[PDB]
């Protein structure tokens, strides 16, 4: 979820995508590991079978039948891992991410309580605040006068800086914030 | 609230509730039916001449 | 006085008492869900004297105690029934929670507002028994609103969870969908009985007639999740596995079979709502197995399974056997929540995994959960002698002699098989075979809490039945002679079904891969109810509301109509009467017209 | 009765002799006195009604709704000086004497004796309501709003006026203890006809009833927190209050003159509920449930039977505070994120745990949660309707249905959920609206313990 | 100092007054509506050998 | 207890049986009951008794009033409102009376289904036919009235009931 | 911003009527009460001729 998307996917991409997805869908309906070894090595050796086809409709139409046989054959109850969007716990600890910001507004009384963190926190701020000009201006820079093609950012270039548009990305709560 | 709560019965619930008992004791005493079907006499009552 | 009164209103009076320190300095202390196991603990024991009581002289009792208000020749008062109903549920359902609350101290260690989960607990405890003891029919829905309100907010405990928000309201759609009937069945015993409390109505009601009736069985087609309004049952397995143990499986989905077993003297009298009542139940205990059998999803076929169970008891309400009902419901709790209590010390050994394609060998792993999901399984197949025994059996042998829809015996049976055919799927796919989880090994259950509270209902699900069966003084007639074929009908039935399912089971260890066929997939993907009837009637509605009912008519026409035609109208008068370009020449003119119409229309008429 | 009438004139010179920092808290403690004061009405008779003049009465009916007026006012007062903190004195007095005569025209409304009093203070209750919406409104739609408020209500009231004077000139009377006594059949005829059209849709309109609904989702959305909270919780009762009056002269013809606004009331109940499902606006919303709540009134007063008007009366009582608190609830958030779009702002739970809490208990007696009065209202309806007609249980259940849905929609779309990223101005909630709410919310509790206090005339 | 007090809180005592006014404004009303008073069906009866009339 | 009348909510003589012991096993229930009384009832019987004497040290009373009869609305004439009002008002308390008297009919009618247990069908016949009787005459008298009731409603109710009694009375006397 | 105001302050200005937009508007906003107003009309009579003629079974019928 990090990466930058493209515009398009390639054919390699596709085949890819089509390989893990079938290799999944196998796995969810052969339960037993030694069968799913089996019949993953007989899936491999079927991918394997047209691993160096040159002509390019053909294997646009050879991935169209393998696309139609992976939709009638899929599993209805395909396995998904917990934290996967179709798992069970895909968004369980979102209500215990709160933002940094919140922290702005505590009570003075509060504050009091973890001086050394908020004392770092106060470190941090500063950062960030004397860093945002210089970000700004490379984002001016590099960016083609009609606007950025793609959502790709670009890193840190000289010594002093920091990669641009960096709070959000580091300043996330957690995986576990509670 | 604890002053909506004490609010003298004015509504005259119990005294209903008293009453009922009183009249519930004459009748079943003395045999009467529990409750008229008319509330008002018909001697006080004059009715038009004829039903025709 | 007699203790009897005082102690059974003592019990529910004592658990509100953590409630009112929710605002204490012990409810912002890691103490407060060991007091309230403790609280619940000691309602138990407090519960365990009227029982006694009432099983020595069959004692009974009703208490009116508050008079809350009088419409005319209406009078609600605050009462409750301590009927035998009563005072055989609160003991089970207090023994019940206060081992899910034992074993949720050890699965929700890590949760940051484990003291609101604890009070959220007791508080739908205090529903139920608001619902249970209620002698009236307004305090009865006081209670049925409290446990579905306690579902919604558990269901939905991580609220920022999608899945969790959408099933808590799929669940009170479902609920609000028999609360209709719920609301239809009290506003016409008001209307003609002139009253909402039990004894009136069953004195007014010597036939019953077939609307307040339907109505009941409306809403408890609702509460408990029969065919018609189902799936939300299963979905409600998002929240956590207490709620689902506690709630969702032994406690507050009898409540529509509660509801029709206080209403039996009615449904004696109506035998067109006796029918309605068998075929939904068959049909539903049914449907549900036929789900469960194809199942990944642990807590998916014990919600199925209990659903089943639901089934076969209204099926049990059906044939006019209220009582056996009744005891079904009480023994089903134990193993049931235990059965949940089991998955659940699974999941949490397995990192919060759920599904049994990635459970292996667990038999030697786990073997306190092993022994206590074997012996619950057994429970629940019906293993003679057990506490599932003394009421499956006799029910399955009630309705192999009664003057029954012969597709509602046969339906019957069908999902007594399926029963067994699951419980063995749950099985093989859990704890034989080999390992299929990630390898970094997280299985340990030594954990004094969660070994104690396994092991209360173990002892529950082992001898309650022989002890309740033996206590209760009989409520029915007895079937004594049967046919030796139609004897062991239910037990021949379990053991075909137990072989079938182990062979189609060690069928998958063959190196042999096929398509599903059609049947699977309809058994797989619910029938196809979810896939169809939260799409389109929602989208259709959801349709409506704004095409016609907001845009069409609120936002264009109603406003065409009255206040823009107006606007219109007055707007082009103003323009015609305020055009005059302001010569004498024209409204002089106008004079003379006006003089001539005045003197002949007005003035050649006196 | 003047001994709650002249505290609350005097209210007026106690405000614009305070001092330029002390308007808001002298206000709010008299007021609340008042109030106190008030309380003692609610001690009524069994048989009459409290005639303390010629001029002046209290009923059963009018006693709860003068103890609401009375009590509204202050958290009205509490609720305006957050957004208007940086207008100038003058214009705070101002307001502040806009809320006090609107306060004073209602209490004179609820207990005048004769019928042409009532209308003229009914109808006088008008310009406070359209001075507030059309100069302290946000929005540049305040100015039509406010037209829809005036036109709407003028053009039912109008033939009212008509009427009424009409019936002095041949019953002698238009005191309401002489025209129960002296009521009189109405004959079927066009003129009587007429007659029960004129008597009836000026209280229709003022309902709303669906139809003559538009008005409503325009002054209630732009309306400041003040100006919507008044409309909801009293404004729309003195409809209510005049047909429950009115109706017994109408009779026998109300039997076959309620057939059109029956049918209008209870499909409306349905199409209101229904057009919640689907709104951008939480305003809005919380608009049309107030329609989708009167239809019910108009349905239990227009049946005509004891077990309607009781639960009319309570359901009033009810959606009153319900409303109240809930146009409260929305005015919070718009008060951070200056905007009133639903979907803007989320997962406000997280961020907002106790005014979460105090969103659920407005949700749960929203749609009439055992035992709340709003539940006890509705019920007594629908048992009043089902006597009436066994076919109605269809639609006023699914109704319920629909309340159920749209109002856990709106709590689960501002509440639950992930917080917006880009939204960081979220303040912690003050103490003046956590006490707002709690007043808002505790009487409505306590009154479960007494309904009969809420009952009406008829208990 | 009691001017200090008094110049910037009278406006505190014009609601309390106002009250106990209206009170009084009240019971003249009463004295207005006497035609009855002791004379209904329901409530006639003898005076006290003391009282001169039975409400005020 | 004396606190109520027993005429007006009698029950049956509390019929009990002695305890009659088979087994030598100890009774769980007795040694219960023993323990209540000597834990809660002994405790709970000393503080009523204290609070008892307390009261009896300031003994006050309240009276039941007594309201005369006042003439109905059949007396009453067209436009009279004095007596209209009077009528009115007696005709109120009259309503709230018999409701109260159904009220206390449908209690009895309650006490009887609890108590008679599984034979309520039959030993509740009494408590039926009086219950039965009672809602006839109610519903004779105040059904249909609707909102906004009055006397003469109830008195226009009462002369249209007897014109149907009249008529059907002639039409029979013709046979 | 657009969607809302597109959902709510939009429409009317870009309303035109057609036969379409009447002939919907009339059923969706007409049909449906003359319909009720039959069903319940149709009980009502109903309700009223038992009652006329005393066949109903109207015992216990206190309360309304
Ligand atoms: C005591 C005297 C009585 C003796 C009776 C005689 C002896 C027994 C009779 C035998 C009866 C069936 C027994 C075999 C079980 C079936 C298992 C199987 O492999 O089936 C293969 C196949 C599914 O296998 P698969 O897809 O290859 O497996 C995928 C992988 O294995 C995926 O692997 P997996 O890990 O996911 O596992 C999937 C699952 C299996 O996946 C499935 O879901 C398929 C199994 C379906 C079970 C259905 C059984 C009962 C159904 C009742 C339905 C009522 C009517 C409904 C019809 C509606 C019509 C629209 O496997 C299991 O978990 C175990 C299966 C259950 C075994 C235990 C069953 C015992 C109860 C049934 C027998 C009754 C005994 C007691 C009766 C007592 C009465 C006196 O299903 C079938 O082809 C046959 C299904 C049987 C009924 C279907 C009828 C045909 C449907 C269309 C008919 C034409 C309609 C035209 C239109 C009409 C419109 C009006
Ligand atoms: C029946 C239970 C027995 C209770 C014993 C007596 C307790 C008296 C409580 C009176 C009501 C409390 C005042 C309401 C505002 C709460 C103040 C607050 O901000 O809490 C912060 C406070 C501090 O904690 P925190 O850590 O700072 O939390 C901050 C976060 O916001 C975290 O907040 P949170 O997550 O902790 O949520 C706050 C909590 C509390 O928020 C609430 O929603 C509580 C209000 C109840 C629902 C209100 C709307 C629904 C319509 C029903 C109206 C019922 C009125 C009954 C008469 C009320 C008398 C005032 O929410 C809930 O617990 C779930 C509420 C859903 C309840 C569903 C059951 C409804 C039917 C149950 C039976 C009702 C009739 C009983 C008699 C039946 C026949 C025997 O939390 C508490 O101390 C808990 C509040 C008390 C719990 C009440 C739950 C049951 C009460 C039902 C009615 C009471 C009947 C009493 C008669 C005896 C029986
Ligand atoms: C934050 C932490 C929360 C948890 C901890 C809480 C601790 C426990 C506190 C909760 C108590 C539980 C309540 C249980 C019920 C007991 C109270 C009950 O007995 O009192 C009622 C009494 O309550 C009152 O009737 C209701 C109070 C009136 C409410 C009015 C609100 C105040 C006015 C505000 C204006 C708002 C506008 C209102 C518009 C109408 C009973 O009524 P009644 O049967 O008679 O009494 C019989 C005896 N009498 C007659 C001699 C008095
Ligand atoms: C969007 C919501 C706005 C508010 C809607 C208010 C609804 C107002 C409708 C009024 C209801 C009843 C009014 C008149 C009663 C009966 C009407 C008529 O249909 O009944 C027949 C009337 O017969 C004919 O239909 C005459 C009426 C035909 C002409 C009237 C035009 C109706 C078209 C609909 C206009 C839309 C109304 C709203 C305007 C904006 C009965 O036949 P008949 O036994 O002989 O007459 C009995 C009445 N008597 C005793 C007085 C003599
Ligand atoms: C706190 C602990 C206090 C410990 C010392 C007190 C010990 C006993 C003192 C007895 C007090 C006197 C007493 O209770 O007498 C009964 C007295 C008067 O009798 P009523 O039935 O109310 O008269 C009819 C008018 N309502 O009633 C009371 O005041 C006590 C009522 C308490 C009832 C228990 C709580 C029930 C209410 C909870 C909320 C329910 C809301 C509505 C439910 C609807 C039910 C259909
Ligand atoms: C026969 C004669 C019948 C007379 C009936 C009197 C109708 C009472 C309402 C009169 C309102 C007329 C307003 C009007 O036409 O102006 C058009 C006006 C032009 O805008 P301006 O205000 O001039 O300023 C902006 C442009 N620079 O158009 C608008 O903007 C309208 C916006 C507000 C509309 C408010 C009207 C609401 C009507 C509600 C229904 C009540 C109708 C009254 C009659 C009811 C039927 C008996
Ligand atoms: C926001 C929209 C609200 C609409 C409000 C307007 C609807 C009001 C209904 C019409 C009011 C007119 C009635 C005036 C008062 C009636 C008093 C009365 O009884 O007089 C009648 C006379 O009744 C009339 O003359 C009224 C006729 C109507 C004249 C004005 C027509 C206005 C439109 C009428 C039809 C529309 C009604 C519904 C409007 C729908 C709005 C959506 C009898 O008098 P007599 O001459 O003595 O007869 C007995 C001796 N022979």
């Amino acid at each position: 979820a990090f990466s930058a998307p493209a515009a398009y996917l390639t054919h390699q991409q596709k085949v890819l995508r089509l390989y893990k997805r079938a290799l999944r869908h196998l796995e969810s309906w052969c339960v037993h590991r030694d069968k799913y070894r089996y019949f993953a090595c007989l899936m491999r050796a079927r991918f394997d079978e047209h691993k160096n086809e040159k002509d390019m409709v053909k294997a646009t139409q050879l991935l169209r039948q393998a696309e139609e046989e992976f939709w009638y054959g899929q599993h209805p109850q395909p396995y998904i891992f917990p934290e996967s969007p179709g798992g069970t716990s895909y968004e369980r600890y979102e209500c215990y991410k709160v933002p940094e910001w919140c922290l702005d507004d505590w009570h003075p009384s509060e504050k009091a309580m973890y001086p050394d963190y908020f004392a770092k926190r106060e470190q941090w701020k500063r950062l960030r605040r004397e860093s945002w000009e210089r970000e700004v201006k490379q984002l001016q820079e590099e960016t083609p006068p009609g606007g950025p093609r793609t959502e790709a950012l670009p890193p840190a270039r000289k010594e002093g800086d920091l990669p641009p548009l960096w709070w959000h990305i580091v300043t996330r709560p957690r995986e576990r914030p509670m | 609230s604890t002053f909506v709560a004490y609010l003298p019965d004015y509504r005259m619930q119990e005294w209903a509730r008293r009453e009922a008992e009183r009249l519930v004791k004459y009748r079943e005493a003395n045999g009467l039916p529990l409750m008229e079907s008319n509330c008002f006499d018909p001697n006080k009552i004059q009715l038009p001449e004829d039903e025709d | 006085m007699n203790p009897f009164a005082s102690l059974t209103l003592t019990t529910l009076t004592i658990l509100t008492i953590p409630i009112m320190m929710s605002n204490s300095n012990i409810y912002k202390t890691n103490l407060y869900p060991n007091y309230v196991k403790t609280t619940v603990s000691y309602a138990f024991t407090l519960s365990l004297v009227p029982l006694l009581m009432f099983m020595h002289t069959g004692q009974e009792m009703i208490i009116s105690n508050w008079h809350w208000m009088t419409l005319q020749t209406v009078e609600l008062s605050l009462s409750f029934k301590m009927d035998y109903f009563s005072v055989m549920f609160i003991p089970v359902a207090l023994f019940v929670t206060w081992s899910i609350m034992e074993f949720s101290m050890w699965y929700m260690h890590s949760d940051p507002f484990i003291n609101r989960f604890f009070k959220y607990l007791l508080l739908f405890l205090i529903t139920m028994m608001i619902l249970v003891t209620a002698n009236n029919l307004f305090q009865l829905f006081i209670g049925w609103e409290g446990v579905g309100i306690m579902s919604f907010l558990l269901i939905g405990w991580w609220h920022g969870r999608t899945d969790a928000n959408t099933a808590a309201l799929q669940a009170i759609l479902y609920n609000r969908i028999g609360d209709i009937g719920f609301v239809l069945s009290m506003a016409w015993f008001l209307t003609h009985s002139n009253a909402w409390d039990l004894q009136q109505i069953f004195m007014l009601n010597n036939e019953c007639p077939n609307m307040p009736l339907i109505g009941l069985l409306l809403a408890a087609a609702g509460k408990s999740a029969q065919f018609g309004l189902h799936p939300w049952l299963p979905s409600a397995m998002e929240g956590p596995t207490p709620v689902s143990a506690l709630l969702h499986s032994s406690t507050m989905v009898v409540a529509g079979v509660f509801l029709l077993i206080r209403f039996y003297p009615l449904m004696e009298t109506n035998k067109l709502v006796q029918t309605m009542t068998l075929c939904l139940g068959a049909i539903t205990t049914l449907f549900t197995a036929l789900c469960a059998i194809t199942q990944n999803d642990i807590k998916k076929i014990v919600a199925f399974s209990t659903s089943s169970q639901l089934g076969l008891m209204m099926v049990t309400i059906g044939i006019n056997q209220p009582h056996l009902a009744f005891l079904h419901i009480c023994m089903h709790a134990f193993f049931k929540a235990m059965l949940f209590m089991c998955s659940g010390s699974i999941i949490h050994s397995l990192n919060d995994e759920q599904d049994i394609r990635k459970m292996g060998g667990l038999y030697k792993a786990m073997p306190f959960t092993t022994t206590a999901l074997i012996i619950g399984s057994l429970a629940l197949t019906g293993m003679p002698y057990l506490t599932g025994f003394y009421s499956k059996d006799l029910i399955i042998e009630a309705v192999n002699m009664s003057y029954t829809n012969a597709w509602a015996l046969l339906m019957t049976l069908i999902a007594t098989s399926l029963t067994a055919a699951y419980s063995t799927r749950i099985i093989f796919f859990a704890f034989l075979g080999k390992p299929r989880f990630p390898p970094l090994v997280l299985i340990n259950e030594n954990n004094p809490l969660l070994i104690n509270s396994i092991k209360r209902l173990l002892i529950g699900s082992i001898f309650a039945g022989f002890i309740i069966s033996n206590n209760i003084p009989p409520m029915t007639v007895p079937n004594t002679t049967m046919p030796l074929y139609m004897k062991m009908t239910a037990l021949i039935v379990t053991i075909m079904g137990f072989m079938l399912a182990l062979e189609l089971n060690n069928t998958t260890y063959y190196l042999k891969f096929k398509y599903p066929s059609q049947t699977y997939k309809f058994s797989n993907m619910l029938g196809y109810y979810p896939s169809i009837m939260h799409r389109l009637p929602t989208y259709h509605n959801l349709s409506m509301s704004q095409k016609s009912a907001s845009s069409l008519l609120d936002l264009i026409w109603l406003e065409t109509i009255l206040p823009k035609t107006t606007s219109f109208i007055q707007m082009k008068m103003s323009i015609m009467v305020s055009n005059q370009k302001g010569l004498i020449k024209l409204y002089f003119l106008s004079f003379l017209i006006t003089i001539m119409i005045s003197m002949t229309l007005f003035n050649y008429h006196e | 009765m003047l001994k709650i009438i002249i505290p609350t004139t005097m209210l007026l010179p106690m405000t614009w002799m305070s001092k330029h920092n002390m308007i808001w808290i002298n206000a709010t403690v008299h007021s609340l006195l008042i109030s106190l004061i008030s309380l003692s009405l609610l001690n009524q008779l069994g048989e009459n009604s409290l005639n303390f003049s010629l001029t002046f009465f209290s009923d059963s009916l009018s006693a709860p709704l003068l103890v609401l007026t009375t009590w509204l006012l202050p958290l009205m007062l509490m609720a305006s000086q957050s957004h208007l903190s940086k207008e100038t004195t003058t214009r705070k007095k101002l307001y502040i004497t806009m809320l006090i005569l609107l306060q004073l025209f209602l209490i004179m409304t609820f207990t005048a004796t004769e019928l042409i009093l009532f209308y003229i203070l009914f109808e006088a209750t008008l310009v406070p309501t359209l001075i507030i919406i059309t100069r302290w409104g946000n929005q540049t739609e305040r100015l039509n709003a406010g037209l829809y408020f005036l036109f709407y209500t003028l053009a039912g009231s109008l033939p009212l006026l008509v009427a009424l004077v009409y019936i002095q000139n041949t019953t002698g009377s238009l005191n309401f203890l002489i025209i129960h006594y002296w009521s009189h059949p109405l004959s079927n005829s066009w003129s009587n006809i007429f007659m029960w059209l004129a008597c009836i849709m000026a209280f229709m309109v003022k309902m709303p009833l669906y139809g003559l609904h538009l008005w409503l989702p325009k002054a209630h959305v732009e309306a400041p927190i003040a100006g919507s909270m008044v409309l909801a919780a009293v404004l729309l009762k003195l409809g209510g209050y005049g047909m429950m009056r009115i109706t017994t002269i109408l009779n026998p013809l109300t039997n076959y003159m309620a057939y059109p606004f029956l049918m209008l009331s209870m499909w409306g109940m349905i199409m209101t509920s229904s057009i919640c499902l689907r709104q951008t606006d939480l305003k809005s919303l919380i608009a049309y449930s107030s329609v989708s709540h009167m239809a019910l009134v108009i349905v239990a007063i227009m049946i005509q039977t004891p077990w309607s008007f009781m639960g009319a009366t309570a359901l009033m009582i009810a959606h009153g505070l319900t409303s109240s608190m809930l146009f409260c609830l929305a005015n919070t958030n718009y008060e951070r994120v200056h905007s009133r779009t639903m979907i803007l702002a989320r997962g406000l739970q997280t961020l907002l745990p106790l005014m979460a809490t105090w969103w659920l208990v407005a949700s749960l007696t929203n749609l009439a949660l055992p035992p709340s009065i709003n539940l006890i209202g509705e019920l007594f309806i629908i048992t009043a309707s089902f006597s009436w007609s066994n076919i109605t249980i269809i639609l006023m259940g699914m109704n319920m249905m629909i309340t159920a849905l749209y109002s856990l929609y709106m709590l689960i779309t501002t509440q639950r959920g992930k917080y917006t990223h880009h939204i960081n101005n979220i303040k912690p909630s003050f103490t003046r609206e956590n006490a707002l709410m709690a007043l808002h919310i505790l009487p409505l509790l306590l009154l479960t313990l007494n309904p009969k206090m809420i009952l009406g005339p008829l208990y | 100092n009691v001017l200090q007090i008094v110049r910037d809180h009278w406006v505190h005592i014009l609601v309390p007054v106002g009250f106990v006014f209206g009170c009084y404004l009240d019971r003249r009303s009463d004295e207005k509506l006497t035609a009855f008073r002791n004379k209904s069906l329901l409530f006639k009866r003898e005076l006290r050998p003391n009282e001169e009339v039975t409400w005020k | 207890p004396d606190s109520w009348d027993k005429d007006v909510y009698p029950e049956p003589p509390r019929r009990t049986p002695a305890p009659a012991p088979q087994t030598s096993l100890p009774n769980p229930v007795t040694y219960l009951t023993k323990i209540f009384d000597l834990l809660v009832d002994r405790p709970v019987t000393l503080a009523r008794e204290f609070i008892e004497q307390q009261h009896a040290k300031n003994r006050y009373y309240y009276y039941h009033r007594e309201f005369r009869r006042v003439p109905d609305i059949t007396e009453c004439e067209e436009k009279d409102i004095l007596c209209m009002f009077e009528a009115e008002m007696q005709w109120r308390r009259d309503y709230k009376v018999d409701q109260e008297i159904v009220n206390i009919i449908q209690e009895r009618l309650k006490a009887c289904q609890q108590r008679e247990g599984e034979s309520y069908r039959q030993n509740c016949a009494k408590e039926l036919e009086q219950f039965t009787q009672v809602s006839k005459a109610f519903q004779d008298r105040y059904s249909d009235l609707g909102a906004h009731y009055s006397a003469r409603k109830c008195l226009a109710k009462q002369k249209q009931r007897m014109l149907a009694e009249r008529k059907a009375a002639k039409e029979a006397a013709a046979a | 911003i657009r969607w809302t105001y597109a959902r709510s302050a939009n429409i009317y200005p870009n309303f035109r009527p057609t036969p379409k937009t009447s002939l919907l508007g009339a059923l969706f906003g007409i049909g449906p009460l003359f319909f009720w107003y039959y069903v319940f009309k149709t009980d009502r009579d109903k309700k009223e001729k038992l009652i006329q003629e005393g066949k109903l079974d109207q015992t216990f019928n206190i309360s309304y």
